[PDB]
């Protein structure tokens, strides 16, 4: 018998979701850009020494649908919410996509992580560490990370912390 | 099509492989359009068949949207032909699956009419739990013809049991046995509330029925209450579906004289002067069914009132031959002068992006 | 009793009527219109010699051809039938091309094979006489031969039913 985690993947449009969880899920990083209608992988991984079966759902940055969006908040037992180093837009928006998970699963504390990603276009940045964790310190001291998929930095501590998390 | 690549299509249920030029340009409806003609007509219930995306290395199953451009969804590179397959629309469940007779139980004939009951009498709490032990809510009542979401379309402050069914793994775009969607049937009932739930939930509001015709065609014909209407126009909604005689929205409207549906249609880039197999355009239909009032609206927002149809008829000769002899000195009486362009542009929702490319 | 399995390819010209006689046997309808085929494959139980059979029929294309395909079910086929127009004397020329070409991918002389006359209802548009094709069936050492019509169901069943036939000999 083993422990099932439903996890979200949230962001705007090009921070790199899917990459993330391709890289994670298939090992695999692909350069070209399909926008995401909606996905789900399922991944068998070994954490804190007990296997866990991870699904995960990948969301359409472009797309928004309320009721659909919610749904994906209600059902999610754990929430990776990405932004891109190198577009200030996308950590612009992030601030009321975390009042929302609150607010549709009606508690304060909710397994979270806020993902800084295309940590590896340094030349490209637009958006400081020193942002991103002042902003998770904001969050209740929520946990934070800077990840490229293209450089298979952090990829795995995502979902690895989700999971911590979601156990404890 | 132009562009179109070569996809290998098998229908399990017919045990068939089919090899079939589809358009990625083109929307999936086209694509299934060429998959039916290829079938001979061999599926039962063939509406709720859909092309469906097998699960490969982690990434799940799931069904291609009609509304969707093919392209939207890319093909696996593991086959040397990329390979599509064609499947009645049940409810995708996840990789663990329930107790094999646990099933047969659940979906036996009384359970699913129990069930159906439920969602009737808008009964969400006990409807969640059968959607949680599994019972697959795409199936159809035999005397209602009527799936649970499109009973749910028909209560009012139904949005509760909409996300429900939903959730439970109920298809946006499953027909009723008449090839209506949920969609369809919320612009019927002229239910405002059901209609913007399925849109927030992810439904395009262009699903097409058994004869192609679209919700906003359906308004049209209905008239009542505008409001559905607006909403499916500010969804993005299609303009200029055409019936087998080449009637568009406008056409049905001005027949029934359905006045708010016209402004909404013309508002939002109907085209006025488009005309059906006769060559008659809204105006003509106006004169020959003494809609005196949607005539006004269209001579109004600068519709031009020389145009001939294929019997060389225009509008006002049309009003004569009819008998309607008011009309017809409204359409002479009427000058440039008293044409109004519209004030300003219509506002969109931000729901989904538009099919196509964007520079 | 044990259900064989059988991999049945269809070969010919374009216009031949090798989807019309497939489908004629796999669905009992024959279809006026005319779609050029890709590749497609129907599976169908049948009962040949007292036996339940399994057949997977291949529908190949005359028109537009692929390599990579012809290549791949040439050398997985078990049987092959070379589907000729009695109308149109082009496609019973092609045919000889077609069986040197199977002999050559198997590897060996004996190969389960029919030669199929199709539109044997259309008399008055006939171009190949019946011998013409026994005198070519005869030089494809004794390669067993039928006329047949999709339309009006004579012989489709025979077919299929000899190549099955061939493939347990
Ligand atoms: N260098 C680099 N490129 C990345 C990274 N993540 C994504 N990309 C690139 O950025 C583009 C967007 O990636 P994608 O995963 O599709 O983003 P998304 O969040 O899935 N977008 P959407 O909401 O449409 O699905 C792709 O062209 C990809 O190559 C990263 O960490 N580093
Ligand atoms: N009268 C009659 N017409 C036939 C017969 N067999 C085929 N046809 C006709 O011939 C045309 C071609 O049929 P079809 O089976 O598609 O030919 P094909 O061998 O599949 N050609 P392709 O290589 O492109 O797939 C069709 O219009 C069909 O109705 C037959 O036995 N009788």
């Amino acid at each position: 018998h083993m422990r099932e985690y439903k996890l979200v993947v949230l962001g705007s449009g090009g921070v790199g979701k899917s990459a993330l969880t391709v890289q994670f899920v298939q090992g695999i990083f692909v350069e070209k850009y399909d926008p995401t209608i909606e996905d789900s992988y399922r991944k068998q991984v070994e954490v804190d020494a007990q296997q866990c079966m991870l699904e995960i759902l990948d969301t359409a940055g472009t797309e928004q649908f309320t009721a659909m969006r919610d749904l994906y908040m209600k059902n999610g037992q754990g929430f990776a919410l990405v932004y891109s180093i190198t577009a200030q837009s996308t950590f612009n928006d992030l601030q009321d996509l975390r009042e929302q998970i609150l607010r549709v699963k009606d508690t304060d504390d909710v397994p979270m992580i806020l993902v800084g990603n295309k940590c590896d276009l340094e030349d490209e940045r637009v958006v400081g560490k020193e942002q991103g964790q002042n902003l998770a310190r904001q969050w209740n001291n929520c946990a934070f990370l800077e990840s490229s998929a293209k450089s298979k930095i952090n990829v795995n501590e995502i979902f690895y912390d989700l999971v911590r998390q979601i156990n404890r | 099509g132009a562009s179109a690549v070569v996809v290998r299509v098998g229908i399990p249920d017919l045990q068939q492989t089919k090899c079939l030029r589809l358009d990625p340009t083109a929307p999936v409806w086209a694509a299934k359009q060429r998959v039916l003609c290829a079938l001979n007509h061999s599926l039962q219930d063939a509406l709720n068949y859909g092309l469906f995306q097998p699960p490969s290395r982690g990434r799940a199953g799931k069904f291609l949207d009609e509304e969707r451009l093919l392209q939207d969804y890319p093909p696996n590179l593991d086959t040397p032909l990329p390979y599509l397959e064609f499947r009645y629309k049940r409810r995708v469940y996840a990789q663990n699956l329930i107790d094999d007779k646990q099933f047969a139980k659940l979906h036996t004939k009384a359970n699913l009419k129990k069930f159906m009951d439920y969602v009737q009498l808008h009964s969400t709490d006990k409807v969640a739990r059968l959607l949680d032990k599994g019972l697959d809510p795409n199936f159809h009542d035999p005397d209602s013809g009527e799936c649970p979401l499109s009973l749910a379309a028909q209560l009012d402050n139904a949005t509760d049991l909409l996300k429900v069914l939903r959730n439970g793994g109920a298809h946006l775009d499953f027909r009723t046995r008449d090839g209506l969607t949920a969609v369809h049937c919320a612009t019927r009932q002229r239910n405002a509330g059901a209609l913007t739930t399925l849109l927030d939930l992810g439904a395009s509001p262009d699903y097409k029925d058994s004869r192609g015709l679209t919700p906003l065609y359906h308004s049209a014909l209905g008239g009542g209450d505008a409001r559905c209407c607006e909403l499916l126009l500010h969804d993005h909604a299609q303009l200029g579906t055409t019936d087998e005689n080449g009637w568009q929205e406008i056409h049905q409207a001005c027949r029934f004289g359905h006045v708010q549906h016209l402004e909404h249609l013309l508002f939002y880039g109907a085209n006025m002067g488009a005309q059906n197999a006769s060559g008659n355009t809204a105006l003509h239909i106006c004169a020959l069914y003494n809609q005196e009032s949607c005539a006004r609206v269209l001579l109004y927002r600068g519709a031009n009132k020389d145009v001939r149809n294929y019997n060389s008829q225009t509008a006002f000769q049309v009003a004569i031959i009819a008998g309607n002899f008011e009309l017809a000195e409204v359409i002479k009486t009427h000058k440039d002068s008293d044409v109004v362009p519209f004030r300003e542009t219509p506002s969109y929702a931000k729901r989904r992006r538009l099919a196509g490319p964007s520079g």
